[PDB]
């Protein structure tokens, strides 16, 4: 009613000498409000991704910036909207999310290994993943670890340098699992339509975002694994 | 508190049970169908069936047999109801007074016990000795038969064997004894046992059968040459008798479930057998005379007789005549032949009698933008899937058009003598005058006689003596072969203009002034006869046919101006029978006289509105008390006549009505007509022996059909419907339907019958296979009748179906709605759909897809997969709601013809229904209740405001008045919740109030806005519902002064009126679960109120206590009154 989303589209820096510090306490306040779909469906429709989309980039303030994105993604499917834009708006969004999970910020990369966790179910996401260095970018975040280095394991002990790394590991090995589950279901497409050829199936693909990582581990993404043994 | 109305629109159709026998007299076979709480008892005559008494009952009748017990010529009848309340009755006739008499009762429950799994099952024995029932699963209770038994004594013998299928008395032998179909954990089998009476124990048995088939279904005993038992299984029927034994597999009983039977021959000789496909066979037994007096059994055949109805009765009558009864729809009379047909079937078709079935949906319409609405009730099932269309009133639509408006009367002019070939007619008006022709629906203008081309006539009749009565300004003449001068101008000696005239065909009836002239119609010469005077000027003449079929009429019709005359006259010679002169400047339209087939009624038409109830007998002079009835605000007309036959009766009024019948008594019902002044006997080319109605408007030349209240129109579509909505922009329905086939080796399948699924205009199959990833449709051994489902869109006028739409394999379709969503201004259907698999719980996939109908083409236009099966749905202020596996999904049409999913809710264990009104959302869960849900718009989510926490397993949900919500139970019972009021914390508030419970003992299916009467711009509100047994009801909303005043007239009314059982109307309407059997408050059933019309005023007076009466003021209650507030409720229905 008041107008809480016209203000806080104010405070977060538009071409503007603020100082870091009140847009990521405002950043904060922008993640909470983000978490309702009615906010965050007008929030997009505005174009509050191209606005929070300016930050630059060695900042404190982007710490919050990489809470947003994440509380975006989350729940409502605003990502949805997030497809279809002038072109380089997701073009925008894998260049930036990919650098702050690179830089690796103490919960820079807690926050963007779990924003790609829901993301790769938009099949717009994975083609640019690709496009950039990707695994090259990810399987390095693992071989940098140093409780994985064995060389290394017996020189820093402090529960800093543990509890964190332990659970950089975590969300790691879970966008690992969610990159190819959803490739899993992106091949089957290439072989139930290219050895069936309307034996068993129907040529229709206009290439839609769609959500097509299947979902269940228990049946179906188990049930792929097998059906893949008539593969090529 | 909530307050509310139930009564009766229909009576309910589908039939239970269904017992010959001798219940009237002693030599005259009769028919006693049991329908669900009606016991009809017919005659079986020569011609037909003859109704004789039907008796509604309190209680659903379960078990009924016929039984004659040694010492009494007449027979006797056993009936047991749902709840458990037993009954012995006898039919007692004395002249008029038919009175049904019960004999003994008593009500013979158990305090514990679980009921059943096969039901309820009551056998009579053969030698009519005692009355066994399986009640409560491990019991078997029996009623020693004696005249010991002023109320019913109770057995509870064990039945060491607990899962019995079905249970027979075999016939005669020595000592009464009992046949099982007991299924052991290991097997099942077929045991015997001996009631001893005086021991009450169990005695010996003689058979042991220790392996019978495995689905085992029924026992049928064998009688007294040849006794025994045979054992209808699903795929072979045996026979026992202790040492022999019989098998037949024939391979016509393969496909279908035996499930009714019946004795035709009285040896045993004969046994039809009726499926749940339609089939009725013969069970023929070859009678082996093997020694001089043994009767033994030789071999076991059977006879496919054809197809009939969907059967649950089963009675062969007399003359090769057998009844099928039918719960699933069209309960038919039909016909055994000797020799077959083209098709080999002996079964012809006979009468029938219309079933409104199991209705599954509703929907209130017009289609004529009246004040009067249309029901269009999903009516029956598998193959007897049918749209039936009811209405109030009488039909009259096939009407000619004529432009005449105000024409004071049409008469007919003939030259054919023995024929009404070529009749022309005469136009009248007050200062002109014409003649008329017929070219069927349109009329000509012509000048033929030449005497009454100057002057106005007002009456011209038809002489038996082939001639004609013409009345021009002062006289009289018959008429030759169409001549152009006089027969006989009998002048008058007064030289004074006619007021009032009158005619028929041996007598002539004319008013001047006051004198009063008789005419006897010799063959060519008027002959005076007799003469009279009144007191004063005379208003009107009426002249009715009352015998013979010559003209002849001992009684006449006084009407005298400014004075309501009742004045009786013996017509041809004048003679006063009665003289009674009422008072008032309010004139009648003086008297029709006709006899309503047992009682001759003088029918006054009283000027401005108003109408009297008059009873004379012909040759004394005794008229009964008046009663005032409503018509309008003009001078109003009563008549009769012959549409085709049987003596029509018609009230031409402002509040037009036909007057003969309402399934034969004497209850008014409307017609399709605004307002109706005169009628014409005209003779129209393409209507025939129809009459054309004068009014302040057009002419109608129409007929009218069958006079019923509730007039039933019949779209059978050979599938079970699913549901109906309504398009008003397009004119179509929308029925969801169900086909079934069987699945084909090298083909996908085939249907078993021509439905009007396939037979369509056009069709369209699903296509964009969206399901396609999933390996759960497994391929099947057989073809073991799956299921496919499509949508009917049917013609609005002609009912033809237009289009058809087959959805994906094993996708059933549950739901349908259609309304705008949006902006968009298209007007689309919604089909909530889900893929079922067998083997299998719950599902979980499905889809929701928009249709619409551009140019009678069914467009797809979006669809979006959802994980659950889609139940109910509604529109919800611009959104579609939707219901999916116990989560409420609201949905936003998008501009891209897509949907965004916009809240969820999810305390529910099965969301089964959804009911809206404004922003309020009703739910009904599948165990729990009642609940309510809101919607804040501002905050973008829903919200709990209540919920009731009673576990009442759901029916059908309805939303009265935004305050007050209406459910229904499996439990057969209705209640009202209510959100709370006094707000004091959040936990008195979060729980919803049960205010009101009661026992409409039948299964509410549908609810429905909309009343069935005529909108003259009381109560307040009406809802209707569709129910299992073809009963339609109306609950409606009172006010809290009208509920005290009815309610204190049910308990008077409690005790004068004896029900038929003696059961108390407390017992049966109190709220009956499995655990509750709290007495019933809140409604007030109106169908006892309604019964108060029929009471005779000795009786009536009774009723009419020191009582209350509101006519803020304060009276007591008066007997002309109280019977005014139920006509006020009976103009309701």
């Amino acid at each position: 009613q008041l107008g809480s989303r016209e203000l806080m589209m104010f405070y977060i820096d538009l071409k503007q000498t603020n100082d870091v510090l009140l847009t990521f306490e405002a950043l904060k306040h922008l993640a909470s409000l983000l978490l309702h779909n009615k906010f965050a469906t007008e929030f997009v429709a505005h174009g509050g991704v191209q606005k929070l989309l300016e930050i630059p980039r060695p900042s404190m303030a982007a710490t919050g910036v990489s809470m947003c994105l994440y509380y975006l993604s989350y729940n409502q499917d605003a990502m949805e909207r997030v497809c279809m834009h002038p072109h380089n708006v997701l073009s925008d969004v894998v260049n930036y999310t990919l650098w702050l999970m690179e830089c690796s910020h103490a919960s820079g990369c807690c926050h963007a290994t779990m924003f790609f966790s829901i993301c790769f179910s938009f099949r717009a996401v994975l083609e640019l993943f690709d496009r950039y260095d990707g695994l090259r970018r990810l399987v390095n975040l693992i071989s940098t670890l140093e409780i994985l280095n064995l060389e290394d394991q017996g020189a820093l002990l402090s529960d800093d340098e543990i509890f964190a790394s332990r659970q950089t590991g975590k969300h790691t090995c879970m966008a690992l699992r969610k990159y190819f589950e959803a490739h899993l279901a992106i091949k089957l497409e290439q072989v139930k339509q290219s050895l069936q050829r309307t034996e068993g199936g129907i040529l229709v693909h206009p290439q839609p975002p769609y959500k097509a990582c299947s979902y269940t581990h228990e049946q179906i993404v188990e049930m792929m694994e097998f059906l893949i043994e008539y593969g090529p | 508190m909530s307050y509310n109305y139930v009564v009766t629109a229909q009576k309910p159709t589908a039939v239970n049970g269904c017992v010959t026998g001798h219940f009237t007299s002693a030599e005259d076979l009769n028919l006693l169908i049991a329908k669900n709480t009606r016991l009809e008892i017919y005659v079986v005559t020569a011609e037909g069936l003859r109704p004789v008494k039907e008796v509604g009952m309190y209680g659903k009748i379960a078990v009924m047999e016929l039984f004659r017990p040694k010492g009494e010529s007449k027979d006797l009848l056993f009936i047991l109801t749902a709840k458990y309340n037993a009954c012995i009755l006898e039919y007692k006739q004395s002249g008029e007074s038919i009175d049904i008499i019960t004999r003994a009762h008593g009500n013979v429950q158990d305090r514990i016990g679980r009921p059943s799994e096969t039901g309820i099952i009551g056998i009579i024995d053969p030698e009519c000795r005692m009355i066994g029932l399986r009640l409560y699963d491990g019991l078997f209770k029996v009623i020693p038969l004696d005249r010991d038994n002023k109320e019913l004594k109770a057995f509870n013998i064990r039945l060491e064997e607990l899962h019995v299928i079905d249970v027979k008395f075999l016939y005669g032998c020595q000592a009464p004894t009992i046949c099982f179909v007991y299924q052991d954990p290991q097997g099942r089998h077929v045991k015997t046992y001996e009631v001893s009476l005086r021991e009450k124990e169990f005695n010996k048995g003689p058979w042991k059968q220790e392996n019978v088939e495995a689905e085992a279904s029924m026992v049928i005993a064998v009688p007294e040459p040849f006794g025994g038992a045979i054992i209808i299984g699903q795929e072979s029927i045996t026979y026992h008798n202790g040492d022999k034994y019989l098998a037949i597999a024939p391979p016509i009983i393969k496909q279908s479930t035996i499930v009714c039977h019946n004795r035709v021959d009285p040896n045993g000789s004969r046994y039809l057998l009726g499926d749940m496909e339609g089939r009725l066979f013969m069970l023929l037994l070859e009678k082996e005379e093997q020694m001089d007096g043994t009767v033994t059994l030789k071999d076991l055949r059977v006879e496919l007789l054809g197809e009939t109805s969907i059967a649950e009765c089963l009675t062969y009558l007399d003359n090769g005549v057998v009844f099928v009864g039918s719960r699933l729809g069209d309960s038919q009379l039909v016909k055994l032949n000797v020799d077959s047909n083209e098709q080999g079937s002996y079964v012809v078709a006979m009468e029938t009698f219309t079933n409104l079935g199991p209705i599954v949906d509703m929907c209130v319409v017009d289609l004529e933008r009246q004040g009067q609405g249309q029901l269009v009730t999903c009516s029956g099932a598998f193959k007897e899937g049918s749209l039936r269309i009811i209405r109030n009133g009488i039909g009259i639509h096939e009407h000619a058009s004529i432009d005449l408006p105000g024409i004071k009367g049409l008469w007919p002019l003939r030259s054919d003598p023995n024929r009404e070939t070529d009749d022309t007619l005469v136009l009248s008006f007050v200062g002109q005058t014409r003649v008329l022709m017929l070219n069927g629906e349109e009329v000509e203008e012509t000048e033929l006689m030449g005497f009454v081309d100057d002057q106005q006539t007002f009456f011209c009749g038809n002489v038996a003596h082939q001639q004609l009565i013409q009345i021009t300004s002062a006289s009289v003449r018959l008429v030759s072969q169409e001549p152009k001068a006089l027969v006989s101008e009998w002048k008058e000696p007064q030289a004074k203009n006619i007021s009032v005239a009158s005619c028929n065909s041996s007598q002539v009836v004319v008013a001047v002034g006051r004198a009063l002239y008789y005419l006897q119609i010799h063959p060519q010469e008027l002959r005076q006869i007799s003469h009279t005077e009144m007191e004063h000027e005379v208003a009107c003449l009426d002249i009715t046919p009352l015998g013979d079929s010559n003209g002849l009429s001992p009684l006449c019709a006084i009407g005298l101006w400014t004075d309501i005359s009742a004045r009786i006259l013996k017509l041809p010679s004048f003679e006063l029978l009665h003289k009674e002169m009422l008072g008032g400047e309010i004139i009648p339209r003086s008297i029709l006289m006709t006899t309503f087939e047992s009682s001759h009624y003088l029918l006054c038409a009283l000027g401005d509105g108003a109408l009297f109830y008059f009873g004379l007998n012909i040759e004394t002079g005794l008229l009964s008390d008046r009663k005032k009835v409503t018509l309008g605000t003009q001078p109003t007309v009563l008549r009769t006549f012959r549409s085709l036959s049987t003596t029509n009766v018609f009230a031409c009024s402002d509040r037009p009505t036909v007057i003969y019948s309402s399934n034969h008594k004497l209850v008014f019902s409307n017609v399709n007509l605004k307002e109706v002044n005169y009628m014409c006997p005209l003779n129209s080319d393409g209507y025939p022996d129809s009459l054309a109605l004068a009014n302040n408007s057009t002419l109608t030349i129409g007929t009218i059909d069958e006079i019923q209240k509730l007039h039933i129109r019949t779209v059978p579509l050979y599938e079970s419907p699913r549901k109906i909505c309504y398009q008003e922009v397009s004119q179509c329905f929308g029925v969801l339907s169900s086909r079934i086939e069987v699945q084909d080796t090298s083909g996908g399948t085939t249907a078993l019958r021509p439905s009007a699924s396939t037979q369509a205009l056009s069709s369209s199959v699903s296509s964009s296979k969206l399901f396609s990833s999933s390996t759960a449709p497994h391929e099947t051994s057989f073809g073991e009748e799956v299921e496919v489902h499509n949508l009917l869109i049917i013609d609005q006028h002609t009912f033809e179906v237009l289009h058809a739409h087959q959805f994906l394999q094993n996708e059933y379709a549950l739901s349908l709605v259609s309304c705008k969503l949006g902006k968009d201004p298209n007007t689309y259907f919604i089909v909530g759909t889900a893929m079922v698999y067998p083997e299998e719980a719950e599902p979980k996939q499905g889809r929701i897809v928009v249709f619409q109908y551009s140019d009678g083409k069914l467009q797809t236009v979006a669809e979006k997969e959802v994980k659950g099966a889609v139940y109910s749905m509604v529109e919800f202020n611009g959104k579609l709601l939707a219901s999916i596996n116990s989560t409420v999904r609201l949905y936003e049409w998008t501009t891209e013809k897509e949907l965004r999913t916009e809240c969820n809710h999810y305390n529910n264990i099965m969301a089964l229904y959804l009911k809206t009104k404004g922003d309020f959302i009703l739910v009904g869960d599948l165990m729990r209740s009642v609940l309510l849900l809101a919607y804040k718009p501002m905050e973008g989510n829903f919200e709990e405001i209540a919920r009731d926490f009673n576990p009442n397993w759901m029916s059908a949900v309805e939303i009265l008045d935004d305050d007050n919500f209406l459910g229904a139970e499996n439990a057969f019972n209705l209640f009202v919740c209510q959100k709370d009021s006094a707000a004091t914390t959040d936990e008195e508030r979060q729980h919803l109030q049960e205010v009101g419970l009661f026992h409409l003992g039948e299964f509410v299916n549908v609810f429905c806005h909309g009343s069935l009467v005529m909108q003259n711009l009381p109560t307040q509100g009406s809802v209707l519902f569709g129910t299992v047994n073809g009963m339609i009801g109306l609950v409606t909303s009172l006010s809290e002064s009208w509920y005290n005043l009815l309610l204190d007239m049910q308990n008077r009314l409690n005790k004068v009126i004896k029900s038929v059982g003696k059961i108390e109307h407390s017992f049966w309407r109190s709220f009956h679960t499995e655990r509750k059997t709290e007495p019933a408050t809140g409604f007030i059933d109106g169908d006892l109120i309604e019964s108060f019309l029929d009471i005779s005023r000795p009786k009536m007076q009774e009723v009419v206590a020191n009582l209350q009466y509101d006519d803020g003021m304060k009276r007591e209650a008066t007997a002309d009154d109280l019977i005014k507030v139920v006509e006020e409720l009976t103009r309701i229905h």
